[PDB]
């Protein structure tokens, strides 16, 4: 699927978004606010929203 | 004609289209349907081709 | 699906045998075990089945004192089968606490061998009725196993004892083996010693080797009547949905089996199947009238034929019931068996639903009320007394027959809609 | 990288030596050291690589109260391993404290061989649980390496002792060893030895050279377990890569072993992933489910196969587990050993986190408990007092393994998002 789709650029998103996301944990170490809550939720709620995306084609 | 029956197999297409369309066959698809009936007694919204082309495979 | 083979009795395992060895060269193997590469057919139903060249036959091999076992044992044919469920008076009830007091070791070895089987349909006993050392014991393991899986079918391939009545027991052995056949089984075949002892006596001039015949008879017939199962089947390859139209009602259960090929020692399906109808062909020998009939052709054959053949049968009128109720004569095909020369290759079976088993049934109700009378054919031991002290499970055998007598008569009239 | 390899314990140098003298057998190498001129290879990980052709084995050689390991001393393999860290009852609390009492220089002799080597992913224990000597010493010096490097992973390939019981303190030792290996220890590889008794037993009538069968069938399982670690990998060719899926959280992080050739004295994935589904594939002995499943299959394999064959064992449901979430039994694949002939060309493995050894557990939560209510058991010495004057390192204890078994039953249940 390195061909030209739109899956190829939904794989991306997931890969920016995964990135992003061992950026933010990197420094957090261990379980304790940082103030991280928030990039965190927006996060959490990214992978639900990509995740209905592979609900796009289910037969 | 012959290179039909034998390149493509034109008569092995007729011996399954009457035992597997037309449950020539009888075991294998009441095999199938006996795999397939809690399934398709759901209502069927909420069903895909992916998990059918999964159990036939596997009967198959 | 699969169904599960248990074998008891002396006549159980002889015809056991036979029939797996009937088996065995019927199908591509050797008596090694050992897959044959000479080959419709389908070993998966009583076989175990490996990758490993040796099918282990689905047979489980419980005996009470054992006698012919062991000369079954010692045999070229036993590396073929090792299942490792082997076991070791004539009365009813000696058997019958001999088989109580060792039920839940034999059945963990059933529960093995259940737990090693994905699927199954049924358990079809090998059983001699009123056997002596089989019967008790393989009635109280068959209310254990009905007890046990009530989600399953229990089938009984049975021969009924008819010497023309000398054993003085043989009423109440058979008569405790019959309540627990109605209330514990709910498929029976039924045959009689006699009808093929005379069909053997037709056909030769022998009386010692008889169980041999016999054995090759009826050995012929279990394997056509579960040929359809065997064979790769699409109308009632399942044990219920064959016996299906012939119980119309749970008490009323029983078989009575027909054959063409007799006495050997156009050939049309029109032409078997007026064979068929005779009482001759029927193994088990006031109008008593069917309730509903089956019957299988197994050859190689037309279908315009057999329109005209079942119309022959209904303008002859040559089965002349009337029970209460819109059935038929069921005709069924089933696959003519390859990889062996067969004798007859147009041949038919016929099991139906009928009420003449209500006279044998009778015979032994007037025969065992006369021992009831003199009390002394009871043979009063210790085993009769601590398997009932009052012999008040006669009087529920007995009321219970006697049910099933009216059912019967009340079958056999056009109100079965009148309950007693 | 580079992971180094610790040896302990009488049954762990046994298997340590067994391991090198199967790697040298199955790599380019004499038993003098020298490299072999004869030869998918790498001999970095576990040995001291040099020009110099004598590849000197990566395994310290720690001991207490040395005699199995002076016979494996002189040796005709002896000269390709030297790496001079060779050191001279069985109670728990004495073992502890003898190797409390020389932890310092020991640990010189690590710290100078991780001084030495550049790499490390992590140390790799052979040990026995209670196995007397050993243990005590052993969960010292492992609580010592687990403080000096909190960076690195801590591996451990030990049996546990199950002989059915008679040692009155295995209890004890086996569990004060088992919570330092929950706190102190990371990744686990669960063998029983009567499972391992069983298999031997069945492919052989021997009783006495038990050790050195079992020896044999752990090497062969340490060598499978981390062939693609030392033969080119690419998918989890790293420790914490592998056991990342097995441990979902890091107090439930326990593998049991599987292997298809069980009792020698198609072959499809399909099929020897369906016989590794099997109990009997398993060499540890209300229902008990998976909570994560990885495999490994070593061979000369098809990808639309395994395809087909993992879609089979879903479509069979043969694997009928429900902890909470969204695993799956996990494929992977390893190259198959060059250099040696091996039986089973298609050979499979595989590693899995299961609750069943909670029972296990409750085996020994049961017996010291009822030894903790006797109290003879403890054999109550100078070294069990000085080591702790109240036990209450026994109830520290206790309260742990209390907790995992609640960690367990609570991650069986779809519910592990409740906490206690």
């Amino acid at each position: 699927f390195i061909l030209l789709k739109p899956v190829f650029h939904c794989l991306n998103e997931i890969l920016d978004l995964c990135h992003s996301f061992c950026s933010l944990v990197s420094q957090n170490l261990g379980p304790l606010d940082e103030r991280g809550a928030a990039q965190l939720s927006i996060l959490v709620k990214g992978f639900s929203r990509q995740s209905s995306l592979l609900f796009k084609i289910l037969s | 004609l012959d290179v039909l029956n034998k390149k493509y197999s034109l008569l092995d297409h007729m011996q399954a289209m009457r035992r597997y369309l037309l449950l020539g066959q009888g075991d294998f698809i009441r095999h199938l349907m006996d795999l397939l009936k809690p399934e398709l007694v759901r209502p069927a919204t909420t069903l895909y081709q992916h998990n059918l082309t999964g159990i036939l495979e596997t009967a198959v | 699906r699969e169904i599960i083979t248990l074998q008891l009795g002396q006549c159980g395992n002889q015809i056991g045998f036979e029939f797996w060895k009937q088996l065995c060269a019927e199908h591509g193997i050797s008596p090694e075990g050992i897959v044959e590469e000479f080959a419709t057919d389908r070993k998966d139903v009583f076989f175990y089945q490996a990758d490993d060249e040796h099918y282990i036959p689905r047979a489980v091999l419980l005996d009470l004192e054992p006698r012919v076992i062991h000369s079954i044992l010692n045999s070229p044919y036993a590396k073929l089968y090792n299942p490792e469920n082997i076991y070791l008076g004539n009365n009813w009830a000696s058997g019958f606490s001999q088989g109580e007091k060792i039920h839940e070791d034999i059945f963990d070895i059933i529960d093995r061998e259940a737990d090693g089987s994905d699927s199954l349909e049924g358990f079809v006993l090998c059983h001699s009725i009123a056997g002596g050392t089989g019967s008790g014991l393989g009635s109280y393991l068959l209310e254990r196993l009905n007890d046990r899986y009530p989600k399953k079918l229990v089938q009984t391939y049975s021969v009924f004892p008819n010497q023309d009545e000398d054993v003085v027991v043989q009423p109440y052995n058979s008569l405790l083996t019959l309540k627990r056949l109605t209330q514990n089984a709910d498929c029976v075949v039924v045959l009689d010693n006699t009808a093929l002892n005379r069909i053997a006596t037709d056909r030769l001039h022998i009386q010692n080797p008889s169980f041999s015949q016999i054995n090759q008879l009826v050995s012929t017939i279990m394997s056509a009547s579960t040929t359809t199962l065997r064979y790769p089947g699409y109308m009632n390859n399942d044990l219920i949905g064959l016996i299906a139209s012939l119980i119309p009602t749970p008490r009323l259960h029983f078989l009575m089996t027909g054959y063409t090929p007799l006495t050997t020692d156009k050939t049309t399906v029109l032409d078997v199947m007026r064979r068929l109808l005779q009482p001759k062909n029927v193994m088990v020998s006031t109008n008593h009238c069917y309730i509903a009939i089956l019957n299988i052709i197994q050859g190689e054959v037309d279908p315009t034929q057999v329109h005209k053949s079942l119309q022959r049968i209904r303008e002859r009128k040559l089965a002349n019931f009337i029970p209460w109720g819109p059935a038929s004569i069921q005709v069924a095909l089933s696959r003519k068996s390859p990889y062996l020369p067969s004798a007859h290759r147009v041949s038919g079976l016929m099991m139906a639903n009928h009420t003449s088993i209500s006279s044998l049934f009778e015979r032994t109700c007037r025969q065992y009320d006369k021992l009831r009378k003199r009390e002394a054919f009871l043979e009063q031991f210790r085993k009769e007394d601590m398997f009932k002290d009052n012999f008040d499970e006669m009087d529920t055998s007995r009321e219970i027959v006697q049910q099933l007598i009216d059912e019967y008569h009340a079958a056999t009239r056009p109100d079965y809609i009148s309950w007693g």
